[PDB]
């Protein structure tokens, strides 16, 4: 229990009148809901990096909202509003920058941005809500005006009002300019399975923040492995129409700044198990006197490997 | 994130580029070429989502993994097959700006444009 | 049985160990209030019996009169009815401060003092056992100094730690840490705050004795 | 008016004529007599002062008889602090009266209204299948049926089948709560099995499968046998309101609580979770959807079709 560092990775794993986490289904899908089935707030399911939620400040959307007017809708006074707009935009940067990693100051104003989505979480002021018959709509918004972001309701009422919020202390969505705060969609969503949206209600349960990860040392992180004895790391390409592991000979001078995207493994731990990020396979190793391989996942129990100490 | 992005617009990709090949898409289909098309612009892009003009893209320097990521997972291979597929002859080029094949020439710009500034 | 020992009257003190050492009803004396004790410990009409019983075992307790101390701890007993372990977890039963409010500050004050009083002598077993208790209640005195009847509530915690520590400074360190702790004195600076927090620091001073890092 | 006889001190006049010698054997006397317990229960109305007060001449009012027992179930209707203090030995005496008597509504009917206002568990459990007998076994099963069916036309009130549902509210009420031994105890002398057979059953009663609902491999089968109860009024006075009083509330817990940690199972739980509330969409948009049936239209439409 901290103070919640602005721009930390955020995330909501419900349990008002239903548990679940919040999220949605990423790429172009705009929608908000829930996934009860999909993990445990004590039990994360996989493909954590879909709870990555950025903390940014407030937008300002003034200049730009009157650029978006003018849009819709003169011309001379176009040039002026645009440079308004323009310096409107860099003062928003500028804030945004400012806030990173500022605590909780309870009843502050801030916003979640899905790191897929690359948006900040938005609710449609006047439009109906997709599914519900008596709710409003809600999505994510690229940049915002000034409704990406809503207060911070502290649904524990102990921290201090502009306390520095304690992280996964009982906090809710309270809507900034709605007014109504984050509320579950209990409607037995059928179309999307174990879907649950997030409406602007009022209601009697939320869902608090919770800080990510910033990685016998750090456990399911997604990393890269890089042999000391080949000076490099042992990546998947797709070598005669087929994926072979093998140690890429980069012809750069800087070996540490040969980042090729395929030294994507990732750790798992029992009582580690290597996963192969770069084709989503999991590595092995079988005859050659040995080689090795990649298969469809590391269930089978042969694709154990072994991790010596320094 | 660039990496899971870049997967997931693989996949996406290699189903558009298979219904295309194979028969027409729908209204639906259409639009989630379009929104798929405008996700990799805005990523190869990576200046913020602003309400510039989607052929208005104009940055210093694209990020250089996401460049190799894109090229090496075949969001560039990807581009080539959904170009090669359009016209075959799923579009013969003659019929477009006729109110009617629209949205395939906007989608066939976009994609033009998403190459171009791979191409930085 | 309480306005007979206002004032901490030895002689009913003495009275009534004679009483409960001869008189065979002792253990069921102490059964109506250990069993009076363990029907608010579950609990969470009851805790207005509760703080008469805990201010009568202060008296019992009071001024030092370790006989009494060690009666109410083992008693020697065929089975032994166990009072400053009860309440020491009953006082267990930051994630306080909306359960500590305007009904219940008087009863903690009470809980706080009573356990004070059977230690406060040089009572080394008993201080043990509050220490080397599996209820986390040495932790729970920790929260109460760090997190105008608040002011009480840290001296009265102050004054318990404090008589923890006579003639255990290792265990108290692991929960406040010493920075927090300093800030708490300093904040008190601003019963009057000034010697509350003069009372954090004796306690300050008291555990740096077995400490460095404080001593910087 | 009951200040005004309190003051004219009628009821000591009352209770003197109620224990005043009646030689039976005479109508007059017979009729006198439930008279005048008609006007003591009138005047042992809500007021804790006269509740008290006639609660104080507890042994003339506590005989065996109909009279004698309506008046002292009216004698503490209401009053948590007369009610709560109950001595054991009035629990004693009520007990031995029903079993020496035997099946009598009146008894059953003061002890589940002093139960709402742990001992009269214990007692019923020490009084055995003598008055609170479960008719689970086969030939009970077959009795049951019997029963029933001489109910077609409607409920004797003083039956068996009476005396079942009285035993039966008797034991929820002990066990309203989370009490472990009153729960352990009706578990034991109701059987699951013997409800879903019964309960179930075409025959089933609207009243007695109200009862059997209330006072609920089990819950995995009886979602079915609920479902069967849905439309029932709909495919009456009192018909609906037996069953969705509490047939989502439990089952949402269900759905939501931890309590059943079975919350994905087979086709029966897996598809019944997803389309049992389907078949009460139009009950939970129906036009009668309003109140505690509009609250389990919310709790259906939303999650009793999500599972």
């Amino acid at each position: 229990s901290s103070f919640l560092h602005i721009g930390d990775i955020v995330s909501l794993y419900a349990e008002g009148s239903v548990n679940g986490f919040i999220s949605t289904l990423g790429l172009v899908d705009d929608r908000c809901v829930v996934e009860p089935a999909a993990g445990d707030l004590d039990n994360p399911p996989k493909k954590f990096r879909d709870c990555l939620f950025k903390v940014c400040p407030m937008n300002r959307y003034s200049a730009q909202k009157q650029y978006w007017k003018a849009k819709q809708t003169d011309v001379v006074l176009l040039q002026k509003l645009q440079h308004a707009a323009q310096m409107e935009q860099k003062q928003n940067d500028t804030e945004n920058k400012k806030v990173h990693g500022d605590v909780v100051k309870y009843g502050s104003v801030i916003q979640l941005l899905h790191m897929k989505s690359n948006k900040y979480l938005t609710v449609n002021k006047r439009l109906p809500a997709l599914l519900e018959k008596n709710a409003m709509r809600v999505t994510l918004d690229a940049t915002g005006n000034e409704g990406s972001w809503l207060f911070i309701q502290p649904f524990w009422k102990l921290r201090s009002n502009g306390d520095n919020v304690v992280v996964g202390d009982k906090v809710i969505l309270n809507p900034v300019n709605a007014g109504q705060p984050l509320h579950a969609s209990n409607y037995e969503l059928s179309d999307n399975a174990g879907c649950k949206e997030v409406n602007s209600v009022n209601c009697n349960t939320s869902w608090k923040i919770n800080l990510f990860m910033q990685f016998v040392l750090k456990g399911g992180d997604v990393v890269r492995l890089f042999h000391a004895e080949q000076e490099k790391f042992l990546t998947c390409d797709e070598y005669k129409g087929k994926l072979q592991v093998f140690l890429r000979t980069t012809l750069r001078q800087s070996a540490t700044s040969a980042t090729s995207s395929n030294a994507l493994w990732e750790v798992e731990v029992v009582h580690y198990r290597f996963k192969h990020l770069a084709t989503g396979n999991y590595l092995a190793a079988e005859e050659n006197k040995y080689c090795l391989v990649a298969v469809p996942h590391g269930n089978d129990i042969a694709s154990l490997f072994e991790l010596d100490p320094t | 994130r660039d990496l899971d992005f870049a997967n997931d617009a693989s996949s996406m990709l290699a189903s558009a580029v298979e219904k295309l090949n194979e028969g027409f898409i729908s209204q639906n289909d259409r639009r989630f070429v379009i929104q798929l098309l405008e996700d990799l612009v805005f990523f190869v892009s990576d200046v913020p989502n602003n309400g510039q003009n989607v052929l208005d893209i104009m940055v210093t320097k694209p990020n250089r993994e996401r460049q190799k990521l894109m090229r090496e997972q075949n969001i560039l291979k990807q581009v080539f097959g959904i170009l090669k597929a359009p016209f075959r002859p799923l579009v013969r080029l003659e019929e477009l700006s006729d109110q009617k094949n629209a949205p395939y020439q906007h989608m066939f710009r976009l994609c033009y444009r998403v190459l171009r500034h791979s191409q930085e | 049985a309480i306005h007979l020992l206002d004032g901490g009257n030895t002689e009913i003190q003495k009275s009534f160990h004679n009483l409960m050492m001869s008189d065979k009803k002792s253990e069921r004396f102490f059964k109506v209030l250990h069993d009076r004790m363990k029907r608010a410990q579950q609990e969470t009409t009851s805790v207005l019996i509760m703080q008469p019983i805990l201010r009568f075992l202060q008296l019992l307790c009071e001024n030092h009169n370790r006989d009494l101390q060690n009666f109410l701890r083992c008693q020697n007993n065929k089975t032994n009815y166990n009072l400053v372990c009860e309440t020491l977890q009953f006082l267990d039963i930051g994630l306080l401060g909306l359960y500590i409010n305007e009904d219940n500050v008087g009863l903690v004050i009470q809980t706080l003092e009573t356990l004070t009083e059977y230690c406060q002598g040089p009572c080394h077993e008993n201080q043990t056992c509050i220490v080397t208790h599996e209820s986390n209640g040495i932790d729970i005195i920790t929260a109460l100094i760090l997190n105008d009847l608040v002011l009480q509530l840290k001296d009265n915690a102050s004054k318990l730690l404090l008589a923890l520590m006579e003639s255990n400074a290792e265990r108290i360190l692991i929960s406040l840490r010493p920075q927090e702790l300093v800030d708490v004195i300093k904040k008190a600076y601003l019963v009057s705050p000034r010697e509350v927090g003069h009372n954090i620091y004796i306690l300050a001073l008291q555990l740096s004795r077995h400490n460095k890092q404080l001593q910087h | 008016q009951q200040r005004l006889l309190k003051n004219m001190d009628a009821h000591k006049v009352m209770l003197d004529l109620l224990q005043i010698p009646y030689d039976k054997g005479d109508a007059k006397m017979m009729e006198i007599l439930r008279y005048t317990h008609q006007f003591l229960q009138k005047f042992c109305a809500g007021n804790p002062g006269n509740q008290a007060l006639l609660h104080k001449h507890l042994h003339l009012f506590l005989t065996p008889g109909l009279l004698e027992a309506e008046t002292m179930q009216h004698i503490f209707l209401n009053n948590y602090q007369l009610c709560s203090e109950i001595s054991e030995p009035v629990l004693q005496h009520f007990v031995h009266l029903l079993a020496t008597h035997g099946r009598h509504v009146q008894y059953l009917d003061f002890l589940h209204t002093v139960i709402k206002a742990d001992m009269i568990m214990t007692e019923l459990t020490n009084a055995g299948d003598d008055v609170v007998v479960f008719y689970n076994d086969k030939a009970s099963l077959a009795h049951l049926l019997d029963m029933m069916k001489a109910a077609r036309d409607g409920v004797e009130d003083h039956s068996p089948l009476m005396y079942h549902i009285s035993l039966v509210d008797l034991l929820a009420a002990c066990a309203e709560g989370k009490n472990v031994y009153t729960e352990i105890k009706c578990t034991s002398l109701l059987p699951l099995e013997d409800v879903v057979s019964v309960v179930t059953h075409e025959d089933c009663i609207t009243e007695v499968k109200m009862a059997y609902v209330n006072f609920v491999n089990h819950i995995w089968t009886l979602f079915e046998n609920f479902t069967l109860d849905m439309a029932r009024v709909c495919s009456d006075p009192t018909l609906e309101k037996y069953v969705l009083s509490v047939v989502l509330d439990t089952i949402n817990a269900f759905f939501s609580s931890p309590f059943s940690e079975n919350s994905t199972s087979l086709q029966t739980h897996q598809t019944i979770v997803v389309q049992l509330l389907q078949s009460t969409t139009r009950l939970l948009e129906c036009p009668w959807l309003q109140q505690q049936h509009k609250g389990s239209v919310e709790a259906c439409i939303r999650t009793l079709a999500m599972v």
